[PDB]
RNA sequence: UCUAGAGUCCAUAUCAACAAUAGGGUUUACUGGAUCAGGACAUCCCGAUGGUGCAGCCGCUAUUAAAGGUUCGUUUGUUCAACG
RNA sequence: AGAGAAAUAAGGCCUACUUCACAAAGCGCCUUCUAAAUGAUAUCAUCUCAACUUAAUACCCACACCCACCCAAGAACAGGGUU
């Protein structure tokens, strides 16, 4: 969304053969792949926001 | 009875029929089981429940805080069970009771971190030209329930 | 041509009732008037066409609205697109003095001849904007 | 979704360029439509100080069409300050003179009446014709549909549909149709 | 088709055979060149421009832009540039000059100028008011404007006559016939009175 | 055209009509009597 | 694709007393779960529309059966 | 013709006559 | 608004009596002028149109029109009126 | 449908007259752009709150200076000129 101007929005998606396997935001499309591979990392590495809470009990 | 298509003669939303209750309630036993064995097994992230506490509804998720604006008479550091859950969610599911899910099915905990007497308050009221003006200071109390696990059971 | 071989319910004066029609069509239903105006956009007469006064009437406030919409444009006798106008556009005078809340002058919109078409949401729709 | 800070405040909180047709559309509806997402009220993140609004593309302008006699009675009205100055325009007239005009006073009364309003008509865009720029064409995302149906004449009806509907009665044949 | 930027010179009489009197003014066509050029939908679709200049200056004495614009051009630096709407096929190549026999007598003429400057004015030097009287006891108003606007209004209308400077706008005469024609020190004798004083560039 | 709030034709040879919005009584042998409403 | 009359006059229909603070913070902060509690509501409109076009007291609808205290 | 106070009003508005809707329309049928 | 009464015949070419439907005031007894003017139209002129009993300019009424204009003097000052 | 002449109003000028005299002015001069045709509801007819067809350009317009002097520009500041 809004490619021309200077507040962009681009969502770029990393594949791996046809499958998704992360997603990310930013306002380059630099920036957007760079997030994207962030998001892939965390999800592969999982360490993700909703990951299963540590169990302090 | 037959009458020639026009604007009016139908409605303009469309005829939504719903399904055969028969079908319908072997798909909702079949939909319940799926998300049951995903409870089974661990197949859920972190959770977030809908608690009922002292008269407000709050959305919660563990490790988090709430303050509450009445005393709870609870030392500093006691465990309690916040029953009355409305709604519990994970990141692919999402319990929604009629109106409590029940005591089995899910189970918050939180901890008493903090009781004290929130910042003062000020009441006044004036009236022009009756001399009426009159001022209070008012304190309400409060304490500081950290919410330190949801978790749920396979009870469906 | 004549009429179809299917009457919901024969034994009708008016053929807007042998159709189960009386209080159901617009007008850009132009499928139901076309077949009752000359080949010069004027109404036929009632003697013909066999209509009561009550629906003659709304048939013709029913094709005046669809000529000023252009909804016939096959049927002429040889810049503003406008839908619902009960005056013909070349005899209404502005509105420069559109009065207060209490005795406001507002502007005529559809026609009130369909006052009783079978209404489908709660508030009643309004002939006045 | 496991985005950084920096980026999902980015993507939360971003512009997203509406087109709107207006091809025998009405100004009203219209403007109530692109009062709603030029506002923000359109978002669940909405809040009068977060400057949530949105840009709308409101396209082909020049052929909206006023219920009623709304052309001959609707009447604008301005004043330019100085004595005599007052001048009252039917909507006919105004139409011609600026094209774009109607929908923009449309948007204008119905948007909120603070300083704000300004700012939301700097990203409210209006084009008379079917042409529109590449510099905004290039940022569209959505086509939010047209609030009007519009009915279709005898001209765009296939012999299936006409005859289909049944002929409701009977002509003479002495007569001359 | 284009015109000039003369400067005016001053007036003088002029008879007719029918017997009448006819004062005119002369204009002295300076240096007018052709500066400039712009499309037609350059200006995004009104007409075609001439930047036309008159009047050589000093080149000591304008700003470093000018400067660069006159040099590419090839010309030393005019004092007023005004832009004339032309059609396209009227078309000048910068750089032309213009002569005063770019007219011909028989035709009309608009001429257009900066007024003379009175300075501040009252209101009746600048609007013709009927100001008060004299003695009958008009203590302290003689000259003075009377009620600036009704009661009932708190407000003084916008475009009130009021004191206020004079003169020093642009303004234009319509309808000037042009008379002579002077081609070898290139003067038009233009009817009527021109605006502006002596020796201020006229378009 | 004589302004009238109630339209009365008074020959046989003239017609009510409705023009520009409003009902005229126009007439063609003894135009004396045209109206306006 | 659901107005506000919509989704609260049928929520309670099927006796969930969610309050507008936590319906708006799922809004924002949960959207699938607000997508659900959205097609729960839509559920519960059409079987309303169902059960009083039809004539007299047909099975209820599989959502609109109340639960007594 | 002085006006009415206003429950008076709400009053007279909500007792109106409503009449009994005919069986069938006579237009399209005796 | 009923024309009903008239008008050399005839209500509608004119007054149009009473009444009715409309908009508007009536305080005494037992504030102008100069200066600048803003505005409405219920128009005096100029503009456009209908009928006429104007057979024609002008007259008469009627519709429309507020961009522009709407004089100078003698006598006198509840502020008007008369007169050239 | 044109052609002259005058006044007024707006705008401007100083060649002549006039008051005056490096100029400002007027008493002077110049410019001013509801009757028809077809025709239905009501087959004739009917001008149609029926469809449908007829009865202002001009003006302004140069991103980047300012000590000093002059000025037809000016209260100060601004503006024009200094080849
Ligand atoms: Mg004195
Ligand atoms: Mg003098
Ligand atoms: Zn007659
Ligand atoms: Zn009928």
């Amino acid at each position: 969304s809004g490619g021309t101007t200077a507040l962009p929005l681009y969502f770029v998606g990393l594949y791996c053969d046809k499958k998704l396997i992360a997603e990310g935001p930013g306002e380059t499309v630099l920036v957007a792949e760079e997030e994207a591979a962030r998001v892939a990392l965390r999800k592969l590495y999982g360490f993700t926001e909703n990951r299963r809470p540590w169990n302090y009990s | 009875g037959y009458v020639p298509k026009t604007s009016l003669s139908s409605p303009p939303w469309p005829e939504v029929v719903l399904p055969d209750p028969v079908e319908e309630t072997r798909h909702h036993a079949e939909v319940v089981k799926k998300v049951n064995e995903m409870i089974v097994t661990g197949q859920y992230g972190r959770l977030f429940a809908v608690v009922h506490f002292a008269s407000r509804q709050w959305k919660v998720t563990s490790e988090d805080l709430i303050l509450i604006g009445n005393e709870l008479d609870l030392a500093c550091g006691e465990r309690i069970r916040l029953e009355k859950v409305l709604l519990v969610g994970a990141d692919n599911f999402t319990l929604l009771g009629k109106p409590l899910l029940g005591k089995d099915l899910v189970r918050v905990e939180a901890t008493v971190i903090e009781k004290t007497e929130s910042w003062p308050r000020i009441i006044m009221r004036f009236r022009k030209r009756k001399n009426f003006k009159k001022k209070r200071i008012v304190t309400t109390p409060q304490t500081v329930l950290r919410i330190n696990s949801i978790e749920i059971a396979p009870c469906l | 041509p004549k009429e179809s071989p299917n009457p919901p319910n024969p034994s009708g004066q008016c053929p807007i009732c042998r159709w189960n029609l009386k209080h159901k069509y617009n007008y850009d239903d132009v499928l139901l008037l076309s077949q009752f105006i000359r080949p010069h956009g004027g109404m036929l007469p009632r003697k013909i066409t066999g209509l009561c006064q009550e629906e003659h009437r709304k048939i013709e406030e029913c094709v005046k609205m669809a000529h000023r919409a252009g909804l016939l444009p096959n049927h002429r006798p040889r810049q503003l697109n406008r839908y619902l106008t009960r005056w013909a556009p070349g005899s209404v005078k502005p509105i420069y003095k559109k009065g207060p809340r209490w005795n406001r002058v507002r502007m005529p919109v559809g026609s009130p001849l369909l006052r009783d078409n079978v209404c489908y949401s709660r508030t009643p729709w309004k002939l006045y904007h | 979704s496991s985005f950084s800070r920096a980026p999902q405040q980015w993507a939360t909180f971003a512009r997203i360029w509406y087109l709107l047709d207006g091809k025998m559309q009405p100004p009203g509806k219209l403007a109530a439509m692109a009062s709603i997402r030029l506002q923000g009220l359109h978002k669940p993140v909405y809040h009068a100080l977060s400057d949530c609004g949105d840009h709308v593309v409101i396209m082909n302008t020049r052929h909206i069409a006023f219920s009623g006699n709304k052309w001959e009675q609707k009447v604008y009205s301005s004043h330019t300050g100085y004595p005599g100055g007052f001048r009252q325009v039917t909507a006919a007239q105004l139409h011609l003179r600026d094209p774009v005009a109607i929908v923009k006073l449309a948007i204008y009364g119905m948007l909120p009446k603070n300083l704000h309003r300004r700012t939301m008509m700097e990203r409210l865009h209006l084009f008379p014709d079917e042409y529109i720029p590449e510099d905004i064409l290039k940022n569209l995302v959505e086509e939010l549909p047209q609030p009007r149906k519009i009915p279709k004449r005898l001209d765009e009806y296939t012999q299936e549909e006409i005859d289909a509907f049944p002929r409701l009665w009977t002509p003479p044949e002495d007569y001359r149709l | 088709r284009v015109g000039l930027i003369a400067l005016k010179l001053g007036m003088m009489p002029l008879w007719t055979k029918d017997g009448q009197k006819h004062v005119v003014t002369l204009l002295q066509v300076q240096d007018c060149h052709v500066l400039k050029y712009t499309s037609k939908e350059n200006c995004n679709g009104k007409m075609a421009t001439l930047s036309v200049g008159g009047k050589t200056v000093s080149r000591f004495r304008k700003a470093t832009s000018i400067l660069e614009f006159y040099r590419e051009l090839g010309l030393p630096p005019k004092q007023t540039v005004k832009i004339f709407n032309i059609t396209d096929n009227a078309a000048i190549k910068p750089g032309t000059p213009l002569y005063a026999a770019h007219f011909r007598p028989g035709q009309y003429v608009d001429v257009t100028a900066k007024t003379i400057g009175k300075g501040f004015q009252g209101v009746m030097k600048r609007w013709g008011f009927k100001g008060q009287p004299a003695t009958h006891g008009q203590t302290k108003t003689h000259r003075r404007p009377g009620a600036v606007a009704t009661g009932d209004i708190g407000r003084v209308w916008p475009g009130t006559k009021m004191p206020g400077k004079m003169g020093n706008i642009y303004r234009t005469e319509y309808g000037l016939k042009v008379w002579r024609i002077n081609t070898k020190h290139n003067i038009i004798y233009v009817n009527g009175s021109v605006p502006g004083h002596k020796n201020c560039l006229v378009k | 055209f004589k302004n009238k709030t109630v339209l009365k034709k008074r020959c046989k040879d003239c017609y009510l009509v409705k023009r520009r919005g409003r009902w005229y009584v126009y007439c063609k042998t003894h135009p004396r009597h045209k109206q306006r409403q | 694709g659901l107005k506000y009359p919509a989704l609260i006059g049928n929520l309670v229909k099927c006796q969930v007393e969610l309050n507008r603070k936590v319906l708006a913070d799922l809004a924002i902060y949960e959207p699938k779960t607000f997508k659900s509690l959205a097609a729960l509501a839509s559920r519960r409109r059409h079987e309303g529309f169902a059960a009083a076009l039809g004539d007299g007291k047909e099975p209820e609808g599989i959502f609109s059966r109340v639960v007594q205290y | 013709r002085r006006v009415m106070h206003f429950q008076r009003q709400k009053l007279m508005a909500v007792t109106e006559y409503i009449p009994p809707k005919p069986a069938i329309h006579p237009s399209c049928l005796p």
